[PDB]
């Protein structure tokens, strides 16, 4: 039945979600880009989980702090069941495990990986890579068949690091065909039971221009969101972060 | 910068897809068949005069 | 007058190194192939994908290529190369062509309208005929809306053409959208069974992965050569560049929207990309009664 | 109301040209014109513009 329990509260994006639109390099450019980014300063839904399924939508960045492994997959479909497509995502201490079997989920899956799944059966793809986790962000999208994951690790000193953070394409596609996915819940980690926490973050994408400074480097270093306020979006239609005294169309 | 502005919207302007399934020549030349080749090039070449 | 282009003068190939093969067999030999409606999509990737397999198979009644060249095929490189095989009627296979339109095309599958690749079909009535009837191939001809490019919709849905719901029962306005092909060696080309494959590419910014076989010859730096790495094809002079590239990937561009700097399918070396030397010509002549010199 | 239409038998060829078949109950016309004949077949392909 449900053993696991989430509590929720609301808090501010900053500017986090800065993705890298595309693999290709730049550098000392300033570049504008429509994709499905996150909305600067949005409000971000934190979960905390005590020892619950959540849409999906255009797109998730789900960020988390912990420290000892108690998040430890993702799983993705649309009836969560064995009778529609799913993706399944197990990050062990030795590698990353992707699954687009037809498991059928549990109502509480939680986590040997007995307890996630009940049975495995005919499945559609498979990849095993070097684990993801070693601040931990990461950005899903599935728009154009493919699957892509955007990773990034930061350090922690209080909250959230306001400054930008970008995230960078490394597990890359997995070429599924993942269906209508229209759904997203999260995989914590129990041990083989007195207490447990977790702090999700979850954030949705949207469509919006935003524009990206790419340093001698190449490493993004700064964007702005065009339809946050005037100001952003007279820097977007000047394509300059600094802008001169006067009045601007 | 008027000068520098106009050369910049020139070469910008050289990936404009002008109805064109592709802004490069090349890939299109090597891609395509010669009576749909025609076609966008013919389409391109009125984008960039 | 004119200009001065420096012509370029060698060939370098540098297609990444896999040295493998393609499924490319178990797309088209497979013992028992699938429903329109039920059509298999297989994701062939990791390749070297030669094509003169496709062509030492039996002569294809409509091998017509629309979105690439087919004699281009091996040459150019392609992310994902997909092989859909299904069994239609050999009338039905004009169908099956981007922007046309049909009973196969709109409610059983339905080809992207910019789509690219290669259609192949092929008469396969030497064994497909049997006595007690080839009931197992099936066709959709009733959906409630036109289908989306490249769906797929093998769920039975009663179709409820009056205002009540037919109930999964049989009366007035109530008929099963599948219908049961009927496949008998006698009859003409039209009702004949056809083995039809689709090729579908995706030419993107992600690696090759599938590329049909091509040795790279060696690099040659501070010279003008054509470069063909990954199906990015150009014209330019290989230099040692000083940027350093994340590992993201190789595609460098500059300001002015071009390929400045790329890095090669063997070292991870970053290269940049200068165009080859041009100008133009001037002729300075005297008035032409004066001399002819110029 | 062209719901009719699609509550009989299903069509070989229902073809809309200049009008999409799914705005036909959205749209108004100003005049309707039913042309009725019987052709082969092979010769419906030749009945249109
Ligand atoms: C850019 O990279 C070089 C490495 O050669 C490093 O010395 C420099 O500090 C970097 N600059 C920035 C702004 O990261």
């Amino acid at each position: 039945v449900n053993l696991i329990t989430r509590t929720q509260s609301y808090t501010n994006s900053f500017t986090r979600g800065v993705y890298y639109p595309d693999k290709v390099f730049r550098s000392s450019v300033l570049h504008s880009t429509h994709d499905l980014f996150l909305p600067f300063f949005s409000n971000v839904t934190w979960f905390h989980a005590i020892h619950p399924a959540l849409p999906f939508n255009d797109g998730v960045y789900f960020a988390s702090t912990e420290k000892s492994n108690i998040i430890r997959g993702w799983i993705f479909g649309t009836t969560l069941d064995s009778k529609t497509q799913s993706l399944l995502i197990v990050n062990n201490a030795t590698n990353v495990v992707i699954k687009v079997c037809e498991f059928q989920f549990c109502n509480d899956p939680f986590l040997s990986e007995f307890r996630v799944y009940s049975s495995a059966n005919n499945c559609t793809f498979e990849y095993v890579s070097q684990p993801f986790l070693m601040l931990r962000e990461f950005v899903f999208k599935n728009i154009d068949g493919y699957f892509k994951i955007y990773s990034k690790h930061t350090p922690i000193n209080l909250e959230r690091d306001l400054p930008q953070g970008f995230s960078a394409l490394e597990p890359l596609v997995d070429l599924p065909i993942g269906i209508n996915i229209t759904r997203f819940q999260t995989l914590l980690a129990l041990h083989r039971w007195t207490a447990g926490a977790a702090a999700y973050y979850v954030g949705y994408l949207q469509p919006r221009t935003f524009l990206l400074k790419y340093n001698e480097n190449g490493t993004i270093t700064d964007a702005v969101d065009c339809a946050l306020d005037p100001l952003s979006e007279t820097k977007c239609t000047l394509k300059s972060f600094t802008v001169e005294k006067g009045i601007y169309q | 910068n008027h000068n520098a502005q106009a050369l910049n919207t020139l070469v910008k302007q050289l990936s404009s897809k002008f109805g064109a399934i592709s802004s490069v020549l090349n890939d299109i030349l090597s891609r395509l068949d010669p009576p749909e080749a025609e076609v966008q090039i013919d389409r391109l070449i009125t984008g960039r005069l | 007058t004119s200009n001065f282009r420096v012509q370029p003068t060698e060939s370098i190939v540098r297609f990444p190194n896999i040295t493998n093969l393609c499924p490319f067999h178990e797309v088209f030999n497979a013992t028992t192939f699938a429903s329109v409606y039920a059509w298999n999509r297989k994701r062939i990737s990791n390749c070297v994908a030669d094509y003169s397999v496709i062509y030492n198979f039996a002569p294809f009644f409509a091998f017509k290529c629309y979105g690439v060249s087919p004699t281009k095929l091996n040459d150019l490189c392609f992310t994902n190369v997909y092989a859909d095989s299904f069994v239609i009627r050999g009338n039905e296979v004009s169908q099956i062509a981007p922007g046309q339109t049909g009973n196969i095309a709109d409610y059983n599958y339905k080809l992207p309208d910019d789509f690219t690749g290669c259609v192949i079909a092929w008469n396969s009535n030497k064994l497909d005929s049997k006595p007690s009837g080839n009931y197992n191939y099936l066709y959709r001809l009733l959906r409630k809306s036109k289908l989306k490019p490249f769906e797929r919709d093998i769920s039975t849905e009663i179709y409820q053409a009056g205002n009540k719901p037919c109930n999964g029962v049989a009366g007035p306005n109530c008929y099963s959208p599948l219908q049961s092909y009927g496949f008998r060696p006698t009859y003409g080309v039209g009702h004949q069974p056809y083995r039809v494959v689709v090729l579908s590419f995706e030419l993107l910014h992600a690696p090759a992965t599938v590329c049909g076989p091509k040795k790279s010859t060696n690099l040659v730096k501070n010279k003008c050569v054509n470069f063909n790495f990954n199906g990015l094809t150009g014209t330019g002079v290989l230099t040692e560049s000083n940027k350093k590239f994340l590992p993201f990937q190789q595609f460098g561009r500059d300001i002015a929207d071009t390929t400045d700097a790329v890095r090669d399918p063997q070292t991870l070396e970053i290269l940049d990309i200068t165009p080859c030397s041009f100008g133009g010509v001037s002729v300075i002549t005297p008035g032409t009664n004066t001399s002819n010199q110029v």
